[PDB]
């Protein structure tokens, strides 16, 4: 008829007051014969003889709920953990109240916890709520705590499910490091400016620094933080109009154990309304059997329901953590903590009080700034990017055509050959030709500067196996677009629905078909329908550039798997390889598009196409995903298919015969 | 510690799964712990395989069921391979659903982890005869 | 008596189903006499009609459904049209038991004869608005 309750407390005031809240938890629930006892015990500076005196003094009481109230402990470890795996080895809950950390989160390992304070992360569905008032898609996540980072990212991606964007950085590292400043610049050249972090505080001091030594504090940087990054010297490196959150009774211990002591109670007086009582052995002493109802006392503290307290409506989910909590967002105006927010479970108000950001007005600052100098990649196309060396010292010479018109070059950066051969060889060089001649009308449509370079082989890019874990890769202008590194592939781009599923595509400038290069009995093959090409031999050489788009709409056709084996073993870097071997009459066929093929037979009579034209395809440019970007561009795109800047290009390389 | 981790063994798995070309497939994740880690490493295995795996949607469980609204997700199961990440007492409770609803046919199949398969003595007769399971208990090395 | 038989609403109901093109269907049949004719006279009237029409097999129903055999027939639905030829009493259940399958969508039709359309007054809360039904009461001619 006994209930007993184990806590470890330390002030003998506050020891009074749980005693009086278990003396005033039997007042209201009338005369009935139960009775409660409390066992509290204090803290020596060590960890593993205080688990041990906690565990057997509250195995030789027997207790039923286990109680930690230590904020201001020196360890910066805190760790209630053992007598909470103690208490799990017989499925007793031990109710956490200080630390809001993620690995105690995990019911798999915590068996028994249960905790009337969040984690951090439910603040980020507070900072989701930003995302429902300021309305901002693109972030910028900066993690050091790789306990709580996988957490924090499954989080992110569970609020990121409804709208089904992307975050556009993530970062996650070894905390105790100093040089992250390299990640932070590249973090600036992007287009957004949201940062969220969640360190401890000598991280959050660090990046606070970091950003104050490099001026990244300024006009339009959004910087929202939490309760752990605005202590200690965290606070005192922060800039002024920084937004962070607080926990409305968060260190308030006094109304939070009478709030336990309620919710304890009710639960007890929950649990005697029902059978199969059970209660813990002497588990010290010849005692390895589990209590049996664990996991039953478990579900009886799943749907516990209050109505009592001064924080509220404290409620447990299926993690068991704090339903409508009430949160605070602060300011800090001129080194002074000013209040600019409430929170309630559901919808963030602003209280009477201005917003004052670091940068200009009082309104939110749209820190997504689109790039105004667009990194251009591109491959080395032969009708269509012509690259030469320079003259002197990094400059173009000025040659005229014979049509009157200058060809306007421009300084991009390339390799030299492969890595086989050329080790570590990149010079700036003159890039023009066809799309070059598109990007300058599409800088003189629309005012954007631009940054021409060029990839780092002769690849278009496939989907590889990477060599370890068993992972899907891209390489080439895929691999170097989807790194961050380039913004737009300015290309004549293979339009396929593989690449479709993983990118965005603009409209096609070109429209072509496919063809065969031979030299000049039957000298032509009229296409894919000659029966000696369906079972080919060592006389009929033909095959591709390797690692192509022609090579992958092979490999959806399943009825030509024999071309596939046949053409794998003669692939080649380039094309130009390719039309080299055909010039000493090595290679007999070549699978390649109509026009370039066209323009080479217009430059040498011996180079002879095919007669038939199959997969009547057009060409585009390579594409981010949803952005900016893509509307005025394709519009501008079709503007110059409407009018004759489509026969200006004709009149530059494709119209202009020898 | 010298043990399989569960991610590994669901690389097993989903490397049986591809040696048995058993592509249409389903999921159904309980209120268990360690279970988006799970669903997550499933996701990333099958964007990182060359098989492009037909799976059907994820059948979560919020509480033990009321058999109202987890009716109607178990209900929408057409698929033959069901995957399962739980504990062994709700296995018994799923696998009491699955013969009531008529999914331990010829076709459907049924793999579990070795999490909550336990005791080697202790086995329920509410098990399908033909249930998959990797677990790392080899009888032959000791445990000298 | 006067009116149709149960041979002629099903001509009328496959001319419905003729005008329509809805030529993709099912055929779902519960333990109430005269069945068998009934299914004879479909195979003889798909038999001798213009169109060809897409049968799937026969659901026959055996007893008070235990949910575990008739749910791996009515699984194998994959038509759009679906007939039913029950009485009053088993078409709530029925009905119950597919919109719990969710196979009461838009595109699954329902096709019912008219002893089992009772009383204008006792409507159940089962029946999908867009029941289709086919009856000789005529209310523009009355008795006189």
């Amino acid at each position: 008829k006994i209930v007993n309750i184990g806590a470890v407390l330390s002030t003998r005031k506050h020891e009074q007051m749980f005693r009086e809240a278990v003396n005033q938890a039997n007042k209201r629930h009338g005369s009935w014969k139960i009775q409660l006892n409390a066992t509290s015990v204090t803290h020596k500076p060590n960890a593993i003889q205080m688990a041990l005196s906690v565990c057997e003094d509250l195995i030789s009481s027997q207790v039923y709920a286990i109680l930690v109230s230590h904020p201001p402990t020196p360890n910066d470890h805190f760790t209630p953990t053992p007598v909470s795996y103690t208490a799990g080895f017989y499925r007793i809950p031990v109710l956490g109240l200080t630390t809001r950390m993620s690995i105690y989160s995990d019911k798999s390992i915590h068996l028994s916890f249960l905790r009337t304070v969040p984690p951090y992360s439910h603040q980020s569905s507070v900072w989701f709520e930003m995302m429902r008032v300021y309305n901002w898609n693109h972030i910028i996540l900066l993690v050091s705590d790789d306990h709580e980072g996988r957490a924090a990212q499954k989080r992110l991606e569970t609020l990121l499910e409804e709208r089904e964007s992307k975050a556009e950085k993530v970062l996650q590292f070894d905390p105790g490091t100093k040089n992250v400043t390299a990640l932070l610049m590249e973090a600036r050249e992007l287009e957004a400016r949201v940062i969220i972090l969640s360190a401890s505080e000598d991280d959050a001091a660090t990046v606070y620094r970091a950003a104050a030594m490099l001026n990244m504090t300024g006009s339009g940087y959004v910087w929202l933080v939490g309760e752990r990054e605005i202590s200690g010297n965290a606070l005192r490196y922060a800039p002024d109009g920084i937004i962070g959150l607080q926990l409305i009774n968060g260190k308030n211990e006094s109304a939070h154990i009478s709030d336990a002591v309620g919710v304890v109670a009710q639960a007890v007086h929950e649990l005697l309304e029902k059978e199969n009582i059970t209660d813990p052995p002497r588990g010290c002493v010849g005692n390895t059997n589990i209590w049996k109802t664990g996991p039953l006392f478990k579900r009886v503290l799943m749907s516990s329901k209050y109505a009592d307290g001064v924080t509220g409506r404290v409620e447990f989910n299926e993690d068991g953590d704090r339903k409508f909590a009430n949160y605070s967002i602060m300011n800090l105006q001129n080194r002074k903590l000013v209040q600019v927010g409430i929170y309630n479970g559901t919808h963030v108000i602003p209280n009477d009080r201005k917003i004052i950001w670091p940068g200009g007005e009082t309104e939110k600052p749209r820190g997504y700034q689109m790039s105004t100098r667009l990194k251009i990649v591109t491959i080395h196309q032969e009708p269509f990017v012509y690259v030469k060396p320079t003259m002197s010292d990094g400059t173009c010479k000025e040659e005229f055509t014979v049509n009157g018109d200058p060809v306007k070059k421009v300084i991009c950066t390339g390799p030299n050959d492969t890595s086989p051969g050329s080790p570590r060889h990149t010079v700036p060089q003159c890039c023009y030709g066809f799309c070059i001649d598109l990007l300058i009308k599409l800088a003189r449509t629309m005012n954007f500067t631009y940054e021409v370079h060029l990839v780092a082989d002769g690849k278009f890019g496939t989907q590889e196996r990477v060599n370890n874990s068993n992972k899907k890769e891209w390489n080439g202008m895929m691999g170097e677009l989807l790194s961050g590194q380039a913004d737009m592939i300015v290309a004549p781009l293979t339009i396929n629905n593989e690449r479709a599923q993983y990118i965005e595509f603009s409209k096609p400038f070109k429209y072509q078909g496919l063809t065969i290069l031979v030299k000049k009995p039957e000298e032509r093959i009229t296409g894919i329908n000659d029966p000696r090409l369906r079972n080919p031999s060592d006389k009929f050489i033909y095959a591709t550039v390797k690692q192509s788009s022609v090579d992958i709409y092979f490999r959806r056709q399943v009825e030509l798997s024999t071309m596939y084996r046949h053409m794998e073993k003669h692939n080649y870097e380039s094309a130009a390889e390719a039309i080299q071997a055909v010039r000493d009459n090595k290679l007999h066929a070549f699978i390649w598009d109509s026009a370039v093929l066209e323009f080479e037979a217009s430059q040498k009579c011996d180079l002879v196409t095919t007669g038939e034209l199959f997969f009547r395809s057009g060409f585009g440019i390579g594409m981010r995903k949803d952005s900016p970007w893509k509307q005025n561009v394709s519009l501008s795109i079709l503007k110059s298919h409407e009018n004759g800047f489509m026969e200006d290009l004709d009149k530059t390389w494709v119209r202009y015969q020898e | 510690q010298f043990g399989a981790s569960i991610q590994q063994q669901a690389t097993v798995m989903l490397k049986i799964m591809q040696d048995y070309d058993w592509h249409v497939f389903s999921l159904v994740t309980t209120i268990f712990p360690g279970y988006r880690d799970f669903i997550s490493f499933i996701k990333t295995t099958v964007d990182n395989s060359f098989v492009g795996w037909d799976m059907q949607n994820v059948i979560t469980l919020d509480t033990s069921f009321e058999d109202a609204k987890t009716q109607v997700q178990l209900k929408k199961i057409h698929s033959s391979v069901i995957l399962l990440y739980c504990s062994k007492d709700e296995a018994v409770l799923i696998l009491s659903e699955a013969r009531s609803l008529g999914l331990t046919g010829y076709d459907f199949f049924w793999i579990v982890p070795s999490l909550v398969s336990g005791n080697t003595e202790l086995i329920p007769k509410e098990f399908p005869s033909g249930l998959i399971s990797v677990s790392y208990d080899d009888w032959d090395y000791s445990l000298e």
